[PDB]
Order: structure tokens, then sequence, then C-alpha cells
């Protein structure tokens, strides 16, 4: 069926972006893979 | 694994010459947090402070040219532009302020950090700014329209040090979660993660040529190849903690400032440490106040400029006698790791 | 003298549990695989229902014991030291930390 996309001119007085409303969102963290954290006291506490 | 240890005994690396202390410049009221140098003519410094000011020192004679006020709180970072006559300073006041070098008046203020902004780096070819700080995010600022174009979600803690590169990853970042990320900005997500650091990475420096970075931590200064993101080399360090800053001469000399006041010079190729110095604190100072907050080399790389916590800037010059008579430093003996 | 780093300690605990386990094995002597699907790489490992129940029971039991011994040190800890004045329990505990700092 194809398509043709055409914009509509908004009534300048009415709000453009009728749906934009300030609201807060918590985003998920999608964790695909794990990054290995790869690094290379006894008497020390008596000092520290 | 011994095969590697033989392969450390063939090279006998890279002689260089020692450094020594040319000049002492007092004149800041507070600490000296950051230093940058005119990228074109090498005629001056811009030095932050803990007194909020900026004092532009002449490199030749060390005289004080001008004072740039206008921050209410301490100035953590300062960076000067190449293609532009602009100077981007940034502070703990939550603001990145532009400076027009011509008329010396604040032009633009960039807005929207949550808290103090501890790093600015000026992307070489794009007319961008890269800012970062306790936000735990990197903001790519459009220099022209003051629009925080890109925001990079990222490290799990504050971001100490940020750099810019012309090709891929265009932003390297270092954080107190003890990681270093290599960023892909167009897609806006991490290209590569480098976790090998065991504590906060407090300083990085880009090698002017080989397209690599030198990353720091408490006791271990590593290097990293950019592009692929491999480790390249290590640098031999007993406890130097803490490493405040690094600087890379064009001769492949790798400076390391200590918080114990020791100046640890390295060769970049090897990992060898050919010199370690100790600064003299000051007339009335405390032995705690002896450390190195920032440092840089000029365009040539034959002089060194280190702001110190004792309220003084010091200028370290490379000795001209040297050669083989007696240069030799610690002489390349490496203990098993 | 003294403290021990978190590795050596880990090893010691590993050995301790090895001995305990070997004792379960000996007392049990006295009283007397890997398949990966072609469709998905999901691996499956055949399990004995016994020794799994024994495992859960072991963990729970040791948790109970630790919790209880620490609880007894709770009880004696507050009943032993009556010397200095204290407003509440938490004060007395803090000042016993001050006894540890000496």
């Amino acid at each position: 069926h194809h398509i043709e996309v055409v914009s509509k001119q908004m009534d300048p007085l009415l709000p453009r972006f009728v749906g934009k409303k300030a609201r807060k969102v918590v985003a998920p963290t999608e964790n695909d893979e794990v990054v290995p954290v790869l690094h290379m006291g006894e008497a020390d506490p008596n000092e520290w | 694994i011994v095969n590697r240890y033989e392969k450390l005994l063939s090279q006998r690396p890279e002689w260089h010459a020692p450094w020594k202390l040319s000049r002492v410049i007092n004149g800041h009221l507070g600490w000296v947090r950051c230093v940058a140098i005119d990228p074109v003519d090498n005629e001056w410094f811009i030095t932050g402070s803990n007194d909020t000011t900026m004092k532009v020192w002449d490199l030749a004679t060390g005289k004080l040219k001008t004072t740039l006020a206008g921050h209410v709180m301490t100035v953590r970072d300062v960076a000067v532009s190449d293609r532009h006559p602009y100077l981007f300073s940034v502070s703990e006041d939550k603001t990145v302020k532009c400076w027009d070098l011509e008329k010396n008046q604040i032009i633009r203020d960039y807005y929207g950090h949550l808290s103090g902004v501890r790093t600015v780096s000026i992307h070489p070819t794009l007319d961008l700014i890269a800012t970062a700080g306790r936000d735990s995010v990197i903001k790519l600022w459009d220099m022209r329209t003051r629009i925080p174009v890109i925001t990079l979600v990222g490290h799990k803690g504050p971001i100490n040090q940020v750099q810019c590169t012309p090709v891929d990853p265009q932003v390297v970042s270092s954080s107190t979660d003890a990681t270093v990320r290599l960023w892909d900005v167009v897609a806006g997500k991490t290209m590569k993660v480098l976790t090998h650091h065991k504590r906060s990475v407090r300083a990085t420096a880009l090698h002017p040529k080989e397209f690599s970075v030198a990353s720091a931590c408490t006791d271990d200064i590593r290097s990293w190849g950019l592009a692929e993101g491999s480790l390249l080399t290590n640098f031999e360090s007993e406890k130097t903690g803490i490493i405040n800053t690094l600087s890379i001469n064009q001769d492949d000399v790798l400076f390391a400032g200590g918080d114990n006041g020791v100046l640890s010079f390295y060769d970049y190729k090897s990992g060898h440490k050919y010199q370690s110095l100790a600064t003299r604190e000051m007339v009335g100072s405390l032995e705690g106040e002896r450390s190195v907050l920032c440092s840089t080399f000029d365009k040539t790389g034959l002089r060194l400029i280190t702001g110190e916590a004792d309220k003084s800037i010091k200028i370290w010059k490379q000795d001209e006698t040297a050669t083989k008579e007696s240069e030799p430093g610690l002489a390349w003996n490496p203990n098993l790791s | 003298r003294g403290g021990i780093s978190y590795d050596q300690l880990a090893k010691l605990s590993y050995e301790k549990t090895l001995r305990n386990l070997a004792t379960q094995t000996q007392n049990s002597s006295k009283q007397d695989k890997v398949q990966k699907d072609t469709k998905t790489g999901k691996i499956t490992i055949a399990d004995d229902d016994k020794l799994v129940n024994k495992l859960a029971v072991s963990l729970q039991s040791e948790s109970k014991k630790r919790y209880e011994a620490r609880k007894r040190q709770m009880q004696n800890a507050k009943t032993l030291y009556g010397v200095e004045s204290f407003i509440n329990d938490k004060n007395k505990q803090f000042n016993e930390k001050l006894s540890r700092e000496s």
C-alpha cells in the first residue's frame, strides 16, 4: 500500500506538541554482558 | 611465564636526561589547582587557583601579566583553545565559563550541571566542549549555541579527568569507580571499558603522538592503547600514592606528580623510572602541604610547569650536561610482580 | 599479630568446611553428567536429590549456630559492664567500643 507522510500545520494559538508534559521516569538498566573487573591488612590496621 | 621475563631483559630501554629546578614563582594566595599553556606561542600560563582567581604568568621571565576574576569558588580546571582565541575555565560553582582572550571578558555561561564541574577538555576539530564533574556524567556542549548537545550516561561515581581525540573514541573518561571508559559519542554509549585500575583514576594524559593514553591510580600508572583499547604497557611503581597528575613530553617522557611530594619521571616506551625527585616545601609551610596539584609541558616539551599545594608554581628544566657520564638512574632492574 | 587479609581467611574457611564435609562422608559410611541441547546451548546437569537437601540443611544449621553464638555475646556483653553511667543500651555499647579502642 506504500504511504505518503505529510505534516499538519498547527493552530498557532493551540499548544504545539499537545502531548509534551513534564513527567519523571526511572529508566531500566539493560545489562547484556558482564565486564570482568580484573585487578593484578594484618599488622597494617595497628598503623591505620 | 618466564619467557616474558627474558623478553624484559633484551631491550635495555631508552636513555633520557634528568630534570632539575629552574625557577620558583610565588604569588597565589591559595592553592594552585590547574595549569594550561598557550598552545600557539608558548608565551604564557593560565593558572587556576583556590582563591577563585586566574593569574596569567609569562613563561619567559615569569612575570605576572593579568588577573582574571569572576568565579565565586575555586577553579578546578582551565583549558585553552587552539583554533579559537578562547579560554574555557571551570570551577566548583557548577558553571563552565568562556573567556574571550581578545577583550578579556566573560562571553558565555553554560548551564545545567548538578554540581561542581572538575574537567573541561576542548575537542580539537569540532568546536565542542567536553565537561564533567560530580554529576557523574559527561556533557558535550555545543560551543556556539550553548546547548548541552550530548549527555553521556556512564560511570557510577564522580568523573575526575576527561580528554578528547579526533578519531574514535573521541572522549576518554576516568572516574572514582576505578574504571576508564572509551566513548563513542555519535551513538552515545561506551565503546570500551578498561577496569584494570584498582582505585580512583585521578589523572590521564594523552601522548602527543602514538595515539595512546596514560592512566593513573594510587600506586600503579598504566598505559592504554586507544583504538583497539589494549593495555600496551605498565609502569614500574612502588607506592607513589597518590598520583595527582601526569604529563607527557613530546620526547616520550612521562611525568608523575606525587602527593608525597615526589616527582616520578618515567620513560614512556619502557615503563622504567629513571628519576625521582623531592621538592622543597616552602619557608613557613607544613610537610603536609608538599605535593603537586597539576603540571604541563610547553609546546616544545623542554620545560615543566607544576603548580604545587604550597601556593607556588615551579618550573623544572631538563639538564643539558647529562649524557652518559653519569645520568644513569635506577638502571632498569625490575622485580617480579 | 593479628589481623588476616580477606584471602587467607577465605582459604581457612574453605578448609574448615572440607573437614566438616569429610566427616559427613565418614559417618555416612559408618551408618551403612552434562547434557546440552542442540536447539539451545542450555546446559543441564543431573542431580541427586540427596546431598542437596543435606546442603541446604548444612547452610541453615550453620547460620543458626552463628546467629546464636553472636546472640550470646549480645547477652553477656550488656550484662558484664556496669561501671560508668549510661543513658541507654546504645551508649553502653558505644563505650564498650571505646574499651576496644584502648
